[PDB]
C-alpha cells in the first residue's frame, strides 16, 4: 500500500469497511443436513409444491388435502362408476369366462364388501383393518436419519439455464443468470 | 469496481449514480460524476503488451519491477532465455 | 397342468400373461375420464382426438389402489379375455398356477385384500406372491441377456442382489437378502412418472402456452426428447444451443400426435398450421432430479445417500458383494444412461475396495423383469414355492402375509 | 505467422548405413566427404564410448559450417545436450573465461534421472488430539484428517509436521491439499467446490475438485546437467529470517 | 500467473534425493551420520515384509485360484474376502517397501 499514508485510526478494521452516499443513511448490521439447516415452514410449502406436482390434472389438482391428510396423517369419486364398472360386463364381449365358481363363506362376502369399498389410505387410517404401528412401519421404514448431502449443490437459473454471468436479485433473492430474465423476475419472481 | 479474480487488488473508479429521486424535501445535492455505462459483467479479453526484459527480470528475481524502474537488472543467465523461448513457442502454438 | 402364468402387479399398470410366454400383456391399470362427462376404458384414451383437456381419474392413488370394484374388472377384462389376448386364457383359476406378483409394499391387508379376491373371485391353487425383485437374479440360470457395466473408469438363480424398481406412482429401493428382502429398509425416491409430467408441464408453463390441460403433450415430449446427461450438469449446458429442439404441436382435430424438428436434421422442410414451441433451455432441469432431487425444491437428499446408506445398513459379509450384485428395473431405468452415471457417481462416493457392478437391461426393465419371471416360473422353483389350495380356508389368510407372504415376514 | 531465417530449410544429413550420400536430401547437396564424415563422427558419438575427441574444418563463409552444425545438432535429438556459443562470448566480465569454458564443459555432459513419489490430497473429517510422560505440558503428535478426492476418501494420520504444515496451508475443512509424504509438507491446489459458494465473489479461486484415488503415486524422468545442480547448490533455497 | 503451473508436473525433490548438502552441515556432525549409515542397511524392515509376502503367496498359491476376481466379489460367500485380504495385504506390502 502507500507506505505510511494518511491515517486517523478511524475504523481500518480488516473485516469492516460500511461507506454509501446516503439514499438510506445507515451502517453495518451490531448489537451436513438440510433438517438442521432451515425451519419447518419452507419445506412443508415445499412438500405442499410437490404434491401438487403428484396432482396431473382436474382430476387430481383438487386432491391436495387427501394427500396432505395421507402425509401428515365423476374426477375422483373412486372408480366405481356405471359408466366404468356396470358397463364393464359387456366391454369384454370379445370372449370371457365369468363365472360363479366360490362357496358362501365370509370371504365371499368380503370379496363385495371390499370391492366397492369406498375406501382409502385414509379410511385405513381411520379404521382398525390394520393396527397402528403398521402405517409407522409403512411410513418411517422408508424416511432416512442423518444423510442428507454428501454432493454439492447446483443452484440453476430459475427460468432460463445459464451457468455463468450469474447473480442474485437485491430483495427477493432468488437465483438467476440473465439480465434479461430479471425484467420477469421483478415482476413475477420478486 | 474494475475488479479482477486472479488479482486480489479490487481498483475503485471514483463514483457514480442510482436512478432514484430520494426524499421528499429539496435534495439530490452533490452529484455529478461518470456512472456505470456496461454490463453488470462482461469478459474482458485485456491485451498487454511486454518485452523479453521485463519477463527475463521477473525470472531472475521474484521482485521485477523495481529492476525494471531503477535498471539493476543483473546479467540474467541462458537457462532462463531457454526456457523463455520455449513458453513463447508453446504459447504461440497455444 | 405343468405351465405357470405370471402377473407383474405395479401402480400404473401390470404385466400379465402366461409364464410360457415370453411377450408382453401390457394392462394399463389406470382409468380416466374426457372433457364431456362420461368415462373411458383403461386401454382406450390414445385412440381418442380430444387433447384440449384431460382427466385422469385412474383407481391407484398416491401410492397404491384402495379399491377394488372396477380395477378387480380391469383386471377380469385384460386377464380373462382370450380373444384379444389370443392363447392366453384364465377360464376359472381352478387349477391355474398365477403367481400375481403383487407390489407387497402395500400393506398386508391390501395383501389380504388381493389374496382373497384371486383366491375366491378367481378360485385359484397355485400361488407365490413375492416381488418381481425376488426372481430378478434368474438371469443366470438360463441362456440371459445383460450388459456388464462398471463404473471404475468411463438356487438357480443368483444368490445376492440389490434391487432398485422404477415407476410411475413410485420408485423404490430395496436389499433382497440371500433370494430373501430386507424390508427394514424398503426405500423410496419421491419423485415419480406423475410427478415428472407435472414438473415438465410445469416447467414448460413458464416457456410457452399452457401445458396444464393438455398434459398428454408433455407426457409425448418427454417421451420424445428427454434423456439422461451423459456425464453431468454444466458440460451438457454449455453447448444447448446444438441441442435446442422446436416442439412442432399436433394438429389438434386430425393429427394423432405432433412431432419436433430438429436442427440437426435439415430433411424436414416441412411447417405446420399450429405454432412451434421453442424448446430451448429445459431439457437439462429435469434428468439431475431423480440424483439432485434439490432441483425439485424437496428436501429429499439424492439416489447417492439413499443407495449408501443401504449399503451401510448390510453388512461385510454382503455388502461388498451386494454392490457387486446391483440391478435396476422398472420402465423409468429405460431412461439412457441413468445407471452409467450412477455408477460413475457412486464409484465418486465409493472408496477404492468395493468394486462396481450394475446390471440394467437394455430398454423397458420392468418388462424385462416380467419376463425373467417368466422363465422362472418356466423352472421348478416356484413349484416348491406355491401354496397349495389347502393353505387358505383352514387358517386365517393373514397369517400368510404375517409370515409367508407379507412384507412383514421380510422386514 | 512463421520465420525462417536462412535455416529450417535443413532436417538431417541424408545418410545410410553404408554411408552413402544423397545428391538432394535433408536441405543439403553435394559435399559428399563433408556428409560421410559428419555421419561417422556422429556415428561414433551415439556409442557414448569416449571423450574428448575434436576436429578443425576449413570452411569460408557462406560455405556450410553453421548448416552442418545445425544438422548435426539435429542428428542426435533434442535430448542430447549442445551449447555452441559464438568464440566472442568467451571474454566475460565477473568470470575469467577459463572458468567459462570449464562451466561449459560442465554443462555439456548429459544425464537422465527419475524418482517415484506419492502424494495425498478435500478434507472429508477432523480430529485432533501423546503424553508429555514428564515435565513438559503436553505432547502432540496424531491428529486423524480427511482426504476426500473424487475416486475415494482415505483419511490417515501421520506424524505431527504433517499437522502443522496442514496449518501452514491455512486450509479449512472444505479445503484440498496436495501432499507429497516424502517430506511430509504441503503443496495447495486451492480451494474446494463442494463447500464453495458460501458468497456471491471469491478472488481466492475454487479450484477443480481433485480427480482420481487420493493415495497418488507416479514417476518422472528428467534430464537435467550437472551445472543446474551446482547453481542450485550455491544458493540457499528456504530460511524464514531476514 | 501464467508460468508456476508445470511444478509438480515434472518436479523432482532434489532435498529428498540428499543433494541439498551445502545447507545441510549447519546442524550435522560426521560419527552420527557414519553410526546411521552402519545402522542403516535394511535388516529391519524386509523382514516383516517378507512375513506379509509368505502368507500372501501361500493364499495365492490355491486360494488365489479365484481370489480377487470381482465376479468372485460378485458371485461367491468367501471369495469376495479373499480379494479383499489379498488386494490387502497387496497394498501393505508395497507400501512397507516404498
Ligand atoms: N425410456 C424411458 N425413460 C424414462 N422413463 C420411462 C421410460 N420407459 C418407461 N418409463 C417410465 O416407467 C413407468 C412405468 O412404470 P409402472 O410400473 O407402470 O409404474 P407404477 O408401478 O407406478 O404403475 C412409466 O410411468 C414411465 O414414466
Ligand atoms: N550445401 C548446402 N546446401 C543447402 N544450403 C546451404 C549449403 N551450404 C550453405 N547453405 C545455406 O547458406 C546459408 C549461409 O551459410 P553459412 O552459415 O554462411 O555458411 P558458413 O558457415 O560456411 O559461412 C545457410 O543458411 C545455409 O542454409
Ligand atoms: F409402482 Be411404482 F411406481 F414403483
Ligand atoms: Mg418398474
Ligand atoms: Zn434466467
Ligand atoms: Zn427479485
Amino acid at each position: 500500500k502507500a507506505l505510511v499514508e494518511e491515517i486517523d485510526k478511524k475504523t481500518y478494521n480488516p473485516d469492516i469497511y460500511f461507506t454509501s452516499l446516503d439514499p438510506q443513511a445507515r451502517r453495518y448490521t451490531s448489537k451436513h443436513s438440510f433438517e438442521e439447516r432451515y425451519t419447518q415452514q419452507e419445506i412443508l410449502q415445499s412438500d405442499r409444491r410437490f404434491m401438487e406436482l403428484n396432482t396431473e390434472n382436474f382430476s387430481d389438482l383438487p386432491n391436495v388435502p387427501t394427500l396432505l391428510s395421507d402425509l401428515t396423517g365423476y374426477g375422483h369419486g373412486w372408480v366405481l362408476k356405471p359408466e366404468t364398472l356396470r358397463e364393464i360386463q359387456l366391454s369384454y364381449k370379445s370372449t370371457k369366462l365369468p363365472k360363479p365358481k366360490r362357496k358362501n363363506t365370509n370371504r365371499i362376502v368380503a370379496l363385495k364388501k371390499v370391492l366397492s369399498s369406498k375406501r382409502n389410505l385414509h379410511s385405513f387410517l381411520d379404521s382398525a383393518l390394520l393396527n397402528l404401528m403398521d402405517k409407522n412401519v409403512i411410513y418411517h421404514n422408508v424416511y432416512n436419519k442423518r444423510y442428507f448431502k454428501v454432493l454439492p449443490l447446483i443452484t440453476t437459473c430459475s427460468i432460463c439455464g445459464g451457468y455463468d454471468s450469474i447473480s442474485s436479485c437485491v430483495n427477493c433473492g432468488n437465483k438467476i443468470c440473465s439480465v434479461s430474465c430479471f425484467k420477469l423476475h421483478n415482476e413475477t419472481r420478486c | 469496481i474494475s475488479i479482477d479474480k486472479a488479482s486480489g487488488k479490487i481498483t475503485k473508479l471514483g463514483r457514480s449514480f442510482a436512478r432514484s429521486r430520494d426524499y421528499d424535501a429539496m435534495g439530490a445535492d452533490t452529484r455529478f460524476v461518470q456512472c456505470p455505462e456496461g454490463e453488470l459483467q462482461k469478459r474482458k479479453t485485456v491485451v498487454h503488451t511486454v518485452s523479453l526484459h521485463e519477463i527475463d527480470v521477473i525470472n531472475s528475481r521474484t521482485q521485477g519491477f523495481l529492476a525494471l524502474f531503477t535498471g539493476d537488472t543483473g546479467e540474467i543467465r541462458s537457462e532462463v532465455r531457454d526456457q523463455i523461448n520455449t513458453k513463447v513457442a508453446e504459447w504461440k502454438e497455444e | 397342468e405343468t405351465p405357470p402364468i405370471v402377473i407383474d402387479n405395479g401402480s400404473y399398470e401390470i404385466k400379465f400373461g402366461p409364464s410360457t410366454n415370453k411377450k408382453p400383456f401390457r394392462a394399463l391399470n389406470a382409468l380416466a375420464k374426457d372433457k364431456f362427462g362420461t368415462s373411458y376404458l383403461s386401454n382406450h384414451i390414445k385412440n381418442i382426438k380430444d387433447i384440449s383437456s384431460i382427466t385422469f381419474r385412474r383407481p391407484h392413488e398416491l401410492g397404491q389402489l384402495t379399491l377394488w370394484e372396477l380395477e378387480s374388472c380391469i383386471w377380469d377384462y385384460c386377464l380373462f379375455n382370450p380373444s384379444e389376448f389370443d392363447g392366453f386364457d384364465l377360464k376359472e383359476g381352478k387349477g391355474h398356477h398365477l403367481v400375481a406378483s403383487e407390489s407387497c409394499m402395500t400393506l398386508p391387508e391390501l395383501s389380504k385384500h388381493a389374496d382373497q379376491v384371486i383366491f375366491e373371485e378367481y378360485e385359484f391353487d397355485s400361488l407365490f406372491k413375492s416381488p418381481v425383485a425376488v426372481f430378478v437374479p434368474f438371469t443366470k440360470s438360463y441362456k440371459g441377456e445383460m450388459r456388464t457395466i462398471s463404473g471404475k473408469d468411463e438356487s438357480d438363480y443368483h444368490d445376492f442382489q440389490l434391487v432398485i424398481d422404477s415407476g410411475f406412482n413410485c420408485t423404490w429401493i430395496i436389499p433382497v437378502l440371500k433370494g430373501i428382502p430386507y424390508y427394514k429398509a424398503v426405500k423410496k425416491l419421491d419423485i415419480g412418472g406423475r410427478f415428472l409430467t407435472g414438473l415438465l408441464k410445469e416447467t414448460l408453463s413458464f416457456r410457452h402456452y399452457n401445458m396444464m390441460d393438455e398434459t398428454i403433450l408433455v407426457n409425448n415430449i418427454k417421451e420424445q426428447c428427454l434423456f439422461v446427461s451423459p456425464v453431468s450438469y454444466f458440460d451438457s449446458f454449455k453447448t444447448k444451443d446444438k441441442h435446442a429442439l422446436e416442439y412442432v404441436l399436433p394438429d389438434f382435430q386430425t393429427s394423432f400426435l405432433g412431432y419436433v424438428r430438429n436442427p440437426r436434421k435439415e430433411n424436414v422442410p416441412l411447417p405446420e398450421d399450429a405454432q412451434i414451441i421453442t424448446l430451448t433451455d429445459e431439457l437439462f432441469t429435469i434428468p439431475e432430479t431423480f440424483f439432485h432431487p434439490e432441483i425439485s425444491q424437496i428436501t429429499k437428499p439424492g439416489i447417492v445417500e439413499a443407495i449408501l446408506e443401504s449399503l451401510s445398513m448390510l453388512p461385510e459379509i454382503v455388502r461388498p458383494l451386494m454392490v457387486g450384485n446391483i440391478v435396476c428395473t422398472g420402465g423409468n431405468f429405460n431412461l439412457p444412461n441413468f445407471a452409467q452415471r450412477l455408477a460413475a457417481e457412486l464409484q465418486r462416493q465409493l472408496p477404492t475396495d468395493w468394486t462396481c457392478h450394475v446390471s440394467v437391461p437394455e430398454g423397458d426393465c420392468a418388462l424385462f423383469g416380467w419376463e425373467v419371471m417368466s422363465q422362472f416360473a418356466k423352472t421348478d422353483s416356484y413349484r416348491k414355492a406355491r401354496v397349495t389350495r389347502e393353505e387358505y380356508y383352514e387358517h386365517g389368510p393373514d397369517w400368510c402375509t404375517k409370515h409367508r407372504f407379507g412384507y412383514q415376514n421380510w422386514i | 505467422v512463421t520465420r525462417t531465417a536462412a535455416h529450417t530449410h535443413i532436417k538431417g544429413l541424408g545418410l545410410d548405413e553404408s554411408g552413402v550420400a544423397k545428391r538432394v536430401e535433408g536441405g543439403f547437396v553435394g559435399q559428399i566427404e563433408a556428409r560421410e564424415a559428419c555421419g561417422v563422427i556422429v556415428d561414433l558419438i551415439k556409442a557414448k564410448k569416449m571423450s574428448g575427441r575434436a576436429i578443425l574444418l576449413a570452411g569460408g563463409p557462406s560455405t556450410g559450417k553453421t548448416a552442418l552444425a545445425l544438422a548435426i545438432s539435429q542428428e542426435l535429438g533434442p535430448k542430447v545436450p549442445f551449447c555452441p556459443l559464438v568464440g566472442s562470448e568467451l571474454y566475460s566480465v565477473e568470470v575469467k573465461k577459463t572458468e567459462t569454458l570449464m562451466e561449459n564443459f560442465r554443462r555439456a555432459i548429459g544425464l537422465r534421472i527419475k524418482e517415484t513419489k506419492e502424494v495425498y490430497e478435500e478434507v472429508t473429517e477432523l480430529t485432533p488430539e501423546e503424553n508429555p510422560l514428564g515435565g513438559y505440558g503436553k505432547t502432540i503428535s496424531h491428529v486423524i484428517v480427511g482426504l476426500k478426492s473424487a475416486k475415494g476418501t482415505k483419511t490417515l494420520r501421520l506424524d505431527p509436521t504433517i499437522y502443522e504444515s496442514i496449518q501452514r496451508e491455512k486450509v479449512s475443512i472444505g479445503d484440498v491439499i496436495y501432499i507429497e509424504a516424502n517430506t511430509g509438507a504441503v503443496k495447495r491446489v486451492g480451494r474446494s467446490d463442494a463447500y464453495a459458494t458460501e458468497f456471491d465473489l471469491e478472488t481466492e479461486e475454487y479450484v477443480p475438485l481433485p480427480k482420481g484415488e487420493v493415495h497418488k503415486k507416479k514417476e518422472i524422468v528428467q534430464d537435467v546437467t550437472l551445472h543446474d545442480l551446482d547453481v542450485a547448490n550455491a544458493r540457499p533455497q528456504g530460511g524464514q529470517d531476514v | 500467473k501464467l508460468f508456476k503451473k508445470n511444478n509438480q508436473v515434472n518436479r523432482v525433490d532434489l532435498d529428498f534425493l540428499n543433494l541439498v548438502f551445502t545447507l545441510n552441515d549447519k546442524d550435522l556432525t560426521s560419527y552420527h551420520a557414519e553410526e546411521i549409515s552402519k545402522l542403516t542397511c535394511v535388516k529391519n524392515f524386509v523382514e516383516e515384509v517378507n512375513k506379509l509376502r509368505e502368507t500372501n503367496k501361500q493364499l495365492q498359491e490355491e486360494f488365489g485360484e479365484a481370489s480377487f476376481l470381482n465376479f468372485q466379489d460378485a458371485n461367491q460367500y468367501f471369495k469376495y474376502s479373499n480379494k479383499q485380504k489379498l488386494e490387502g495385504t497387496v497394498d501393505m506390502l508395497n507400501f512397507l517397501k516404498m
